[PDB]
């Protein structure tokens, strides 16, 4: 037998291989692709940021409402990329959480323990023969106390690491290459700074080329106790600025 | 240790010092010494070349 | 594949190597056979336009309807099977009961289809059961939080539209609403619409015959989610008749 | 979905017999010599050691050598996986019959709970048996001296002397031949014990990291569990290596 | 709990499939004789393997569930001793005797525990991821009366009582040769009795008097185990009592 | 395999000393050259030919 | 929200009487990062690579190598999401002792505790066991101590061990280079050596994690002590 | 089917098919190809662009949960008769 | 052929439990044997019930 194990079971449920990994486990990374969502997110030191499509595909789907940026809570936000049925159910899941933890354990919740929790939870979904590992990626954002601004990505296999830059999506292994040759020749993050290492990556990666109303960008700021949308004003300012950027 | 190249780097040492007393049996018999200890695969190029 | 006694479509915990799950897609096919139920966002309320089917000739109103009440200002428009709708408005309408008794304010749609949403999505992960069979919108008014539509399908997503058909003309009938300019218009004007679009969308192979059911929940019915009058139900039928000829 | 892949090796043969059980009896088959024999004044347990470095911490008392009452102790053959959280468990059984009967627990008495859940895995649930086959030695009130044996369903066999392992049918008919029910003394006992160790056993000389051989030795009325130390072992060695000697000539 | 997975279906052969397999391992072996007196109540197994190292004073493979009910135990194969699957039957038995002394002061009857065996097996069958045992008991006892019974059960869980009964390697051939045996004499006197489990488990395969292990009820005093030295003098006498009838 | 790759080994030992004859340096060099091919078998748990 | 779970065979036994299961989660620590991990006798040191292949991860809060509580770590091998799990559970059962006791859990008794969640995940079905293994430290009681726990279920007690990539190397060069009655210093040197002896090569300070072990506490050093020590091994 | 059609009057009576029946899939090593070949060789001349000739069929199967669904509605299945265990 | 091996004790076995068969009992050549058939494995998993 080759091409998968279909006299095997180990695509089938949860089991480990004879090889060693689950082939189950590393599909799970090929269902994010398939969401059609590509994130970069690019950490400084005067905010956090995500960028992520706004784009809507018709007259009849709201963009007054749909967004993959997300309001964990006010301090952390977060973006989803992959399958759209398993980034609601994180979402709701993970803001449950962070109420119920603030409310008990009275801590104010840094990147680090939305990230972590979670990520102990996608494993167990991974470890179950009836649930399945997820089809999407927490790319999160929020201010870490000690550390300053902090961006994070938990992984649908249920590990969690820290990142000075992250990519997910579509073209994964393509931008996270990309963003490394700019983080080599270092930029010391300004505000307006962080945001742009941000869009050069996505515009250059998918070939579209953005404009403001086709990306939405989240911060975390130091001085915004909340998550905020920085809309298109701050976008275009910056979008010219990508132009005369080499 | 045999498994480093710092062994080797003292037996090259002592025959070219032998050789000078013309004691040459001793510096014929470390001279060999010092290349089987090289032989490790844990040397790095450079201490190869200044052996031969 | 479709024919096998391991995995695909006796689980959904299974993916391929693309990433698929095929047992949720099957479900999506399933919303597909039966005709088309369509709900229209207005600045002022909604509207629905679903064709009741007609499957026998010893018919009364109500008979096999789609409309449901979730809340008193949610209506619940389905298409597709009906024996998985059933089990579905009983866990939609139960989630808003208890919202109403506890916050004391009118349910917000945002809330109601994240919540059945990730009950669709908890068994569309699970191999340990199917997942429902059909999919469904949600819309309503309100004034404590304006007028919303959501549309929940069998894999498990809430995402607001402003105007959605799910069936299976939903494709040719969704083209129509980009025409018509709904998002501001009163609820009176978009029943007339919604009645033309499903008398021509009809043909006797998607199902043998209907039963047109328009519903109201807007300024018009206060917001209320009540049933479309008589008169309202014959004129909007008859604009419907005018356009088929 | 679920039955296909259960390979149905919960149900029953015709013959009689539970598959995961004699899976399991394998096993124990690969895994090294336990030997347990019964003496007139105290009874030895002896078992391979199978940690051999140079470069060893000895963070327990051994790794098969176990002690799982203030009057009992048992010896492996099996896994080791197995023998961990079996081995924890068989220690509050014994430690709550100690709380009860203040008594020694019965070598017999031990073997049987345990017996229950092992059963349990193999007729249902899917569940593996335990890897390893106990021998537990221990002195009750009731019977004297005993020694007792269970296998991966819990069946149980009272034996005086009873050999499970590598080599086996080896050990077992070797102390045959030259015991047959308890003829000899403590003394004697752990010579024997440690000279089927040593046929069995690759290293024909052995040493004390090669074997390690514990003794529940009933003094002053009380049973007092010891696993001896390096030191008593090699005194053990050069008894028996010497009595071979002899044999030649 | 989790596992609920088939082990026993229906068959359209009108059986349980675990039930047969079950019966068959008692056919193959394991010879296990009870006869009924007239004060005392004799069951008797063939087989401990005793192979001249092994001990015989703490081994039991008869069992007391009371003190005025016991059982002896058969089912073999390859895995020779079915002693564990006894064992849970055994102590869930021993309880429930005692139970039934508690609540009904009449001293618990063998038929008592032979509708207990029916309903063990059972309902094993019924509950999901579940499988009957292999067993076959003889249960000996004293009812209310005081009057000596040996019933004899199936592992399906039907029962009756039985004069005398022989089951393993060929049921029928050790009961008919121990069928001429059974007179009203031999019914009679206890001594007699004693002989007749030993005489009949002889037939299969003759000598060994660790091998044959009884176990003797009189009245409702407790079980006596018969030590193996008095065994080997019995088999002694029965050997010379062929040779006088024939 | 490797003992007789002792032999094998001190003959390039021999040409590279020019040597007509093996002497005993050949096989010094060539104990500790098997030596290092042993250890790789071992790190391996599997044979080294293919 | 509504399941029972399944349980099947494929975790019971096969026919060659070892488990099916087992060989392959001992290849999955196999495949995993090199882990040395050396009992001083004057304290104990783990060593493990920080890397993950692209060093654009902060890592400056974010460690391979975790106290569970304030003496006895874990490092590991294997796989990073089973460790994950299993570092957050080994620190539930660490402070549920601390309760209790007041002292923190020896590693002795803290593996047999571990060693049961290693062993349900392999005996029940629709579960597939941990592959991660783990040296677990600590000093404790006047002695420093190393454990072994593999990913099966058992334990292994070993004064200096390697794990993952040529875990039979570092097993001989821990043998050759570290000898008995050496000092801590000697330790910590002979570790990054048994790391370059277990994956050759490069070595930054942001490719190397190296954590002490005392009664003071187990600490997982900054990144510029760790460069000092690059330039002292070849 | 062919030699079937053209003969006068004619009976393929399709002896026992269990595996050798067995609805499509593939596995890529061989996949379940040779079996659904025969299959699909039958359905083409069956229905095709020309209808079955002078042929009548009789399947036996003991297993209809192996089949394709091609097979199993009428055109060559008119009726289904079970010859099972009597009463 | 190591995936012959652990697949259901080998390919390689089938031959050799066979040639066994064949070698146990044949024509008038069983009283008289000249050909031997021989196995080299290196693990006792391999081997099936006649071996």
């Amino acid at each position: 037998m080759s091409r998968g194990s279909s006299a095997g079971f180990d695509r089938h449920i949860t089991i480990f291989s004879p090889e060693g990994r689950l082939y189950q486990v590393e599909y799970a990374f090929k269902a994010i692709n398939q969401g059609g969502l590509t994130s970069v997110a690019v950490r400084g030191k005067d905010c956090a940021v995500i960028v992520t499509q706004k784009k809507v595909p018709d007259k009849l789907l709201d963009s007054s409402t749909v967004t993959h940026l997300f309001k964990i809570t006010e301090n952390i936000g977060c973006v989803m990329t992959g399958m759209t049925a398993d980034s609601r159910s994180q979402v709701q899941r993970a803001r449950y959480e962070a109420a119920n933890w603030k409310y008990k354990y009275g801590y104010e919740i840094p990147v680090d323990m939305l990230c972590k929790r979670i990520a102990d939870i996608s494993q167990v979904y991974t470890q179950n023969a009836e649930m399945r590992p997820l089809g999407c990626c927490m790319i999160l954002i929020g201010i870490d106390e000690e550390q300053g601004p902090q961006v994070y990505k938990c992984d649908p296999a249920g590990y969690y690491c820290g990142f000075k830059a992250t990519a997910a999506g579509v073209k994964q292994t393509e931008s996270t290459s990309f963003l490394e040759k700019k983080v080599k020749k270092k930029f010391d993050w300004t505000f307006e700074q962080t945001v742009e290492t941000a869009i050069t990556c996505l515009s250059t990666v998918l070939s579209i080329d953005f404009k403001p109303s086709e990306i939405e960008v989240g911060v975390v700021t130091v001085e915004n106790p909340k998550f905020r949308i920085l809309t298109e004003a701050e976008i275009d300012a910056h979008l010219v600025a990508l132009a005369e950027r080499d | 240790m045999d498994d480093k190249a710092l062994l080797v780097e003292v037996q090259l040492l002592e025959s070219k010092t032998y050789h000078a007393l013309s004691n040459l049996p001793k510096a014929r018999a470390a001279l060999t010494s010092a290349r089987t200890t090289a032989n490790a695969i844990y040397c790095p190029p450079k201490l190869q070349a200044t052996l031969d | 594949m479709s024919s096998i006694g391991t995995g695909y479509d006796l689980s959904a915990s299974t993916f391929s190597p693309d990433g698929r799950v095929f047992q949720v897609e099957y479900a999506m096919k399933a919303v597909e056979n039966s005709s088309t139920a369509i709900g229209i966002r207005c600045k002022d309320g909604v509207v629905f336009g679903v064709e009741k089917l007609v499957l026998s000739k010893l018919y009364e109103e109500g008979s096999n309807k789609r409309l449901f009440n979730v809340d008193r200002h949610v209506g619940m428009a389905v298409a597709g099977l009906l024996a998985d709708a059933r089990s579905l408005a009983d866990i939609a309408r139960e989630e808003a009961s208890n919202f109403r008794s506890n916050f004391g304010y009118n349910i917000p749609l945002k809330h109601l289809a994240d919540r059945v949403a990730m009950y669709v999505h908890a068994y569309t992960l699970y191999s340990a059961v199917r997942p429902f069979g059909c999919s469904f919108m949600l819309g309503s008014y309100s004034v404590n939080d304006g007028a919303q539509l959501y549309m929940i399908d069998p894999s498990g997503v809430s995402y607001g539209y402003w105007g959605c058909a799910i069936g299976k003309a939903r494709q040719a009938a969704k083209t129509e609403i980009e025409k018509l300019q709904m998002k501001e218009m009163t609820c009176r004007d978009v029943v007339k619409e919604v009645a033309k679009i499903i008398y021509i969308v009809h043909d006797e192979v998607k199902d043998k015959a209907f039963e047109l059911e328009l519903s109201w929940v807007g300024e018009l019915t206060k917001g209320r989610h009540e049933i479309v009058p008589k008169d309202v139900r014959e004129e909007a039928e008859k604009y419907a008749k005018e356009s088929l000829k | 979905m679920s039955r296909r892949y259960d390979s149905r090796t919960t149900i029953f043969s015709p013959e009689g017999r539970l598959y995961q059980v004699e899976y399991a009896m394998e096993a124990i088959g690969h895994a090294g010599t336990c030997l347990g024999i019964l003496a007139n004044d105290g009874v030895l347990l002896a078992a391979e050691r199978r940690n051999i470095h140079k470069l060893l911490d000895e963070v327990f008392f051994s790794e098969k050598i176990y002690k799982l009452n203030e009057d009992m102790a048992c010896s492996v053959a099996g896994i080791t996986s197995d023998a961990n959280v079996l081995t924890n468990e068989l220690r509050l059984i014994a430690q709550r019959y100690l709380l009860q009967y203040q008594e020694p627990i019965p070598c017999e008495q031990l073997v049987t709970a345990l017996c229950d859940i092992k059963q349990a895995y193999t007729q249902f649930g899917g569940k593996r048996p335990f890897g390893v086959s106990l021998l537990y030695i221990g002195w009750d009130k009731h019977y004297g001296f005993q020694l007792y044996q269970s296998d991966p369903s819990g069946n149980y066999g009272g034996w005086k002397a009873t050999c499970i392992g590598n080599n086996s049918a080896a050990a077992v008919s070797m102390l045959k031949q030259d015991y047959k029910e308890g003829e000899m003394t403590l003394k004697s006992a752990l010579a024997l014990a440690v000279k089927v160790l040593n046929k069995t056993m690759d290293v024909s000389k052995l040493s004390a990291e090669k074997v390690e051989i514990a003794t529940l030795t009933r003094e002053n009325g009380k049973t007092v569990i010891r696993v001896l130390k390096q030191k008593e072992v090699e005194q053990l060695i050069k008894k028996h290596e010497e009595e071979e000697a002899k044999a030649e000539r | 709990m989790s596992y609920d997975r088939a082990i026993t279906v229906f068959s359209p052969d009108g059986h349980l499939f675990q039930v047969e397999y079950a019966q068959e391992a008692v056919k193959k072996g394991s010879t296990a004789v009870g006869v009924r007196g007239r004060d005392i109540v004799v069951l008797g197994v063939e087989k401990k393997s005793v192979a001249k190292l092994q001990d015989e004073r703490t081994v039991r493979k008869i069992c007391a569930l009371d003190d005025n009910v016991c059982m002896a135990f058969a089912v073999v194969a390859s895995v020779s001793g079915l002693t564990a699957d006894a064992r849970i039957v055994i102590n869930r038995a021993r309880v429930e005797c005692q139970s039934h002394r508690l609540t009904v002061g009449d001293p618990v009857t063998v038929e008592y525990i032979t509708r207990y065996i029916a309903s063990l097996k059972q309902r094993y069958t019924q509950s999901n991821g579940r499988r009957p045992f292999g067993i076959s008991a003889l249960i000996v006892g004293f009812d209310f009366d005081g009057t000596p019974r040996l019933y004899q059960t199936d592992p399906s869980g039907t029962y009756h009582a039985w004069k005398a009964n022989a089951i393993g390697r060929g049921a029928k051939s050790v009961r008919e040769f121990l069928e001429k045996n059974y007179t009203d004499d031999a019914i009679e006197t206890d001594d007699l009795t004693i002989k007749l489990v030993i005489k009949a488990l002889l037939e299969v395969v003759q000598s060994g008097g660790k091998n044959i292990e009884l176990a003797v009820m009189r009245r409702d005093q407790p079980l006596k185990i018969l030590s193996p030295e008095e065994i080997e003098k019995y088999v002694a006498e029965i050997e010379k009592e062929k040779e006088e009838n024939e | 395999a490797e003992v007789k790759g002792v032999c094998t080994e001190a003959g390039m030992y021999a040409l590279r000393e020019r040597r007509v004859h093996v002497t005993q340096e050949d096989f010094e060099m060539a104990v500790a050259k098997v030596m290092q091919k042993d250890s790789e078998k071992n790190m391996s748990i599997k044979k080294l030919w293919k | 929200m509504a399941e029972r779970g399944y349980s099947f065979s494929l975790t019971t036994f096969s026919p060659s009487g070892k488990l099916v299961q087992i060989e392959y989660a001992l290849a999955a620590v196999a495949g995993g990062a090199p882990s040395v991990g050396i009992k001083a006798a004057n304290g104990v040191v783990l060593a493990t690579e920080k890397k993950q292949k692209s060093i654009l991860y902060d890592e400056r809060s974010v460690h391979k190598v975790e106290p569970i509580t304030k003496h006895i770590g874990l490092v590991y091998s294997g796989m990073g999401p089973d460790y994950r799990v299993l570092v957050h559970r080994a620190r539930k059962l660490a402070q549920q002792y601390y309760l209790v006791y007041q002292e923190p859990i020896p590693t002795a008794q803290l593996v047999q505790r571990v060693a049961s969640v290693m062993q349900e995940y392999t005996q029940s079905g629709g579960v597939r066991p941990f592959g991660v293994s783990l040296l677990i430290c600590g000093w404790n009681e006047g002695r420093p101590y190393l454990f072994q726990s593999d990913p099966s279920g058992a334990y292994f007690a070993w004064k200096a061990t390697a794990m993952g990539k040529n875990y039979v190397n570092g097993k001989t060069f821990l043998e050759k280079r570290y000898n008995e009655d050496l000092e801590l210093e000697d330790a910590i040197h002979t570790a990054i050596l048994t790391l370059k002896e277990s994956f050759e090569g490069q070595m930054t300070e942001d490719n190397i994690e190296v954590g002490i072990c005392n009664e003071a506490g187990f600490r997982r050093l900054t990144p510029t002590e760790v460069r000092d020590y690059l330039a002292a091994i070849a | 089917f062919e030699m079937a059609r053209t003969k006068k009057a004619c009976l393929i009576f399709f002896d026992e098919i269990d595996a050798i029946g067995g609805a499509r899939f593939d596995d890529g090593a061989g996949g379940d190809n040779e079996v659904q070949r025969t299959m699909l060789e039958l359905i083409n001349q069956l229905d095709g662009f020309d209808p079955r000739g002078n042929i009548k069929v009789l399947m036996a199967t003991n297993r209809p949960d192996t089949l394709d669904p091609a097979l199993m509605r009428p055109g060559r299945l008119d009726r289904k008769i079970e010859f099972s265990l009597p009463d | 052929g190591s995936s012959r091996l652990e697949g259901g004790s080998g390919g390689d076995s089938e031959v050799q439990r066979t040639m066994l068969e064949l070698l146990n009992q044949l024509d008038g050549f069983e009283a008289t044997k000249n050909i031997k058939v021989i196995m080299a494995t290196n693990r006792i998993d391999i081997l099936d019930s006649a071996l």
